[PDB]
């Protein structure tokens, strides 16, 4: 299930942690 | 170069006028838990707020954290259940989501 109205060129990363687990989360602007 | 999509939307009843209510859309891995989607709002609205007029800014992106976000998830029977903080994306869209699209969640500010 990939998002379809996004600029997936938009992509930009925040490395998020919360104790001792870190995730990247990528977010999209709306196309 | 990532997982489970998703589309962050304002709470239908809760937002309030000076809040931030972006829709955002993000990918990330499935492991992620709540904590750390609700602290991404936080950071991204934080960094907005750098450029922001500033009159109601509400982070300080140094703090931000999991704390400042209520992540919530429609059900089949309409209600808007919350989502614990430690759960999974994974889980979620497991035993939540059900649907093979990006998954829908909600969030409004802490509260």
């Amino acid at each position: 299930p990939r998002l379809k109205n996004v600029d997936r060129s938009t992509a930009q990363q925040l490395a998020v942690t919360v104790g001792n687990v870190t995730v990247i989360i990528t977010d999209f602007k709306e196309k | 170069a990532s997982e489970i999509e998703l589309v962050f939307r304002p709470h239908p009843t809760l937002m309030e006028k000076d809040d931030s209510a972006q829709t955002r859309y993000i990918k990330t891995s499935g492991n992620a838990t709540v904590d750390h989607l609700s602290k991404y709002l936080a950071v991204r609205l934080a960094l907005e707020e750098l450029r922001s007029k500033g009159e109601s800014n509400q982070m300080n992106l140094d703090t931000a954290s999991e704390k400042q976000y209520t992540i919530y998830i429609a059900t089949a029977s309409g209600q808007f259940t919350v989502l614990d903080g430690s759960f999974s994306l994974e889980l979620v869209s497991e035993k939540y989501w059900k649907v093979n699209k990006p998954m829908e969640l909600y969030y409004a500010p802490t509260k």
